[PDB]
C-alpha cells in the first residue's frame, strides 16, 4: 500500500467486503485494504475489532498503538509473513559511526544556526554573531560541543542572564513540555519508519530510551523557545495553551510553506533513507 | 556522675525570692553551674559525694522549693540541647560547624 | 500475574478502576490486572478499546490474537518494557560469537538431554541411548547436525517410521501450536529483558525475529511432545485443550517445583545475565 | 569525624573526657572528638592547649592554622598516623617511574576530562571540546604540555581572554585558598596513607612538600572553578562562604553519592593500592 492511515480521534473501526469501515461521529469513511500501508492509533479512545486485525495480519500493515501521552507502546506483530520494516532495523543496526557523527554534526549545525537566526529576529547582533560564530566552529566527533555555548548565550539571551535551565519555573517546565511534545511528534515518525529508538545518533549517552528522536527534533527546538520567550510573563497554563496551538500553525518549510506534522514526516523519512544509504543528502530545516 | 538539677519555687513574696537568691548562691557555692533559668548541673566524683550533696540539698532547700535531680553520662551530657525561642548545636548533625560569622 | 484468560466469545473488553471489564448481552465479569498474567483472543468477534490495550501494556501482560480458525495470528510486542532495555542494546552488540556459540551449544545439549530423559520415562533404551550418544556427540558450529537428528530420531522413534515433521497432520498442528504459543511466552520474556529479539546465538546467516525466542525455548519442547504423544489419539480439540492444561500444570525447577511462566521468566533472566557476564553460570531446565 | 568546626572568634580550647571544650566568657560549648573531621582556626587571638594538640594528633584531625587576613598559614602534620606507614616508605623508594608517569598521566587525563565535563555542563565548544581534543592528545612526559594549554583555555575561556592565572584579582586568590583547603586534605589523606609526600608523581626534579597532594587534588579542581565562577560577582567574603559550603554539599561518586571527605580519602586510597599494585585499578572521578 500507499497512504498512511492515522486516527486522531474518537472512532470504530470494522472490516466488511475487504473494505476497511472508518466510523467516526462526524462522518463514515471506507478505505479499501490495498491502498493502506500503515495504519497508527494515537489516542485511547479508539476502537478497533479482532477481525480487522485478522484481516490486517494477513495484508501485512504494521499496526501501532498509543499512549495518551502519544508516545508510541506496542505494536503488533504476526508470527509469519512479517513486515518489510522489521527487515528494515538491521539496516539501523548496521549503521555506521560516520555516518552517524556526520547526520549528527548537521543536526547540531542546523539547531545552532537556527537560534543563532532567530536570535537575530529578536535584534540581538553580539549573540546571535557569536552563537554564529560557535556554528562556524563546529567540529566532527564534538571536539568542539558547542551546543550548550549556543544554548547558555541563547537562553541568556533569550530570558535573561539570570535565568538557566537548570533551575526550577514555569519557563524551564514549559521548555520541558515543548520538548515533550516534539519529542512525541518526532518519536511518532521515527516508529512510523520503524527503526528502533534506543539506538541514538549521540554516541556518548544511551541513557534516554528516545535518543534518535531526541538527537532528531533538536533543529525545530527554538521554535517552542521562540512562544516561551513571548509568553514567559503567563502562567504554565496559559504557557501550555500557547505551546498547544503550535499543531495548528503553519510553518515554512525549505520547499513549501508545510504543517508540523508532514515537515517533521519528510524530515525522518530524509534522515532514515540517507541513513541507510549512507549521507545521500541531509535534510535542512531553517526557521 | 553528671548531676542535672531544676530548681523552681513561689517567687511572689519577697521572703520568697530573698530564699531563692540565697538557694541559688548556695548552689554556686557547691560547684553548680547555671546552664539557663532553673537550669543547673554539677560533676560529681563518685557515689558518695551525690549521696552527701543529695542530704545537703535536702538540707538547704528552701521552703516551698522543688529540685529535680536525675543522672546523667558525659554522652547524655553533651547530647543536650538548648531551644530558645534556636537550638542548641550539640544536637544538630550539620557536616560544617560556625564559630565565627556564619556568612 | 497469575492467570490465563482465554476468550472463545463474542463479547467487549473495557479498562474500568485497574479491571478488565468483560461486557456481554447474557453477563458481565470485571477481573483484576494484578491476577492476569497472558490474554488470549480465540476468535475473531471480539471488541477491545485502545486505552485497555495501553493498559495491558504499561502491566506488561502479553496480548494473543488468533483467527478465525483460532491459531495465533499476531501478538502485541511493548516499545519499551524497561528503561534497561536500551542500556541492554549496547550490549548485545558487544556480545561475543563464543559466548553465543558456547550458551546456544549448552541450550542444545540441554534439549538433547531432556528428549533423552524422555525417552527413558518412556523406557527406551536404544532411543535414549543413541539420542545420549548425539548429546555426548554435540560440537561447537554443529557440523555433524546432531540437533537435527536427534529430532528426527525422536520423532520417527515416537510417532513411528512412516511419521514426519512435514506431515499436515494434526500431531504436526499441534507441534507448531505449542511450539507458538510458547515462543509466544519465550518472546514475550525476551521482550521482558529488553534484549533483541531478531538476533540469533546460533546462526547469524538466518534472520529472524523468533529466533532467539526459539534458542532459549529448545529445552521445553519435550515438554509439549509428552502431552501430543498421549493425546494423539485425541481429537484436535481436546489435545488443544491439554495443551493448555500445561499453564495449570506445574514442573520441577532444580531449585523446587514451581510454574511454567516462573521458570521461563527466571530461565530467560539466568540467560541473559550469563550472556552479558559471559558464561557465569548456565541454567539447566530437566524434566 | 563528619564535623568540619571553623573558629573564627577569640576563645580558649581545652580537652576533656574526649570532648573538645570551646570556653568563652559569653558561652562554653563541647563538642565531641569522634565527630570532628577538620579544626580550622581563622583567626590568631585562638589559643589551645597541647594536650588536645596531642589528642588530636592521637584522632587523626586536621588542624589548620590561618594568618590575622584568615587565609591558612601552617597545618599541623603527625610523624606517625599509623604504622603501616614506615613499612610504606619501602614500597615507595621501590616505585616505578613508568608507574608514577601512568599514574599521573591517567589523573591528568582524569583533570582534562573534568574540565571538558564542566564547560560541556557549562556548555561551550573551543574552551569544553578543544579541552576534550587536548584530552585525547595527551601523552607520556607531557611533551606537548596539553595540560597547561587546558588550564590556559579554561581559565581564559571561563574568566575572559583578559583573565591570566598571574593577577592578583580576588578570583585567582579564591581560586588558591580553594587549592590551598583541598591541598590541605589531600595532604592529611595522603599522612594517613604514610607515603612521602614531599615525592612527586610526574616530574622528579621539582622538590615540593605538596607535589604528591597536588597531584592527586588535580582532578577535583573543576569543583572550586564552578563555585567560583558562579560566584564571582559576590564579595570574597561571600566567595569563601560559598567555598566552605563544599563540605556540606555532596557529590556523585562512580559507585554513589558521597561526602568529599569519603570521596577524597578512598580516592587516595585506590591511588595509593594502585601504585603499591602497579595498576591495578585506576580511580576515576567525574562531575
Amino acid at each position: 500500500g500507499w497512504r498512511t492511515v492515522v486516527v486522531n480521534i474518537h472512532s470504530k473501526l470494522s472490516y466488511k467486503n475487504n473494505h476497511l469501515i472508518f466510523r467516526n461521529s462526524y462522518k463514515t469513511e471506507m478505505i479499501h485494504l490495498s491502498e493502506i500501508d500503515i495504519l497508527l492509533l494515537e489516542t485511547t479512545d479508539i476502537v478497533l475489532t479482532t477481525m480487522l486485525v485478522k484481516r490486517l495480519v494477513d495484508e501485512n500493515i504494521l499496526v501501532i498503538f498509543c499512549d495518551d501521552k502519544r508516545l508510541p507502546t506496542a505494536f503488533l506483530t504476526p508470527y509469519y509473513a512479517r513486515h518489510d520494516s522489521s527487515l528494515q532495523i538491521a539496516r539501523q543496526i548496521a549503521w555506521k559511526e560516520n555516518v552517524k557523527c556526520e547526520v549528527w554534526t548537521a543536526i547540531i549545525a542546523q539547531k545552532i544556526l537556527n537560534q543563532s537566526y532567530y536570535l537575530g529576529e529578536c535584534s540581538f547582533f553580539e549573540k546571535s554573531q557569536s552563537i554564529m560564530e560557535l556554528y562556524h566552529g563546529l567540529e566532527r566527533f564534538d571536539p568542539s560541543n558547542r551546543e550548550g555555548h549556543s544554548a547558555r548565550i541563547y537562553f541568556n539571551t533569550l530570558f535573561g542572564n539570570d535565568f538557566t535551565r537548570e533551575s526550577d519555573n514555569d519557563i524551564n517546565a514549559a521548555l520541558d513540555y515543548g520538548y515533550t511534545l516534539l519529542l512525541s511528534m518526532f518519536a511518532r515518525e521515527v516508529v512510523v519508519c520503524g527503526c528502533m529508538t534506543q539506538i541514538g545518533l549521540k554516541h556518548a549517552n544511551q541513557f534516554n530510551q528516545f535518543n534518535l528522536a531526541s538527537d532528531i527534533m533538536e533543529p525545530f527546538r527554538p521554535i517552542i523557545d521562540r512562544i516561551v520567550y513571548q509568553n514567559r510573563h503567563n502562567n504554565f497554563v496559559k504557557i501550555k495553551k500557547e505551546l498547544f496551538s503550535i499543531f495548528s500553525e503553519t510553518y515554512l518549510y525549505n520547499g513549501k510553506e508545510m504543517y508540523l506534522s508532514n515537515i517533521v514526516s519528510d524530515y525522518t523519512k530524509k534522515v532514515i533513507k540517507a541513513l541507510n544509504q549512507l549521507g545521500e543528502e541531509i535534510p535542512e530545516f531553517r526557521i | 556522675m553528671r548531676m542535672i538539677l531544676m530548681f523552681d519555687m513561689p517567687t511572689d513574696t519577697a521572703e520568697e525570692r530573698k530564699a531563692y537568691r540565697k538557694f541559688r548562691k548556695f548552689l554556686l557555692s557547691e560547684g553548680f553551674i547555671m546552664h539557663q533559668f532553673s537550669v543547673y548541673s554539677k560533676l560529681l566524683l563518685n557515689h558518695t559525694a551525690n549521696t552527701a550533696m543529695v542530704g545537703r540539698l535536702k538540707a538547704n532547700n528552701p521552703k516551698k522549693g522543688n529540685i529535680t535531680i536525675l543522672t546523667v553520662t558525659e554522652k547524655q551530657f553533651a547530647r543536650m540541647i538548648y531551644l530558645y525561642g534556636n537550638t542548641s548545636i550539640a544536637n544538630s548533625e550539620e557536616r560544617l560547624v560556625f564559630l565565627g560569622d556564619n556568612y
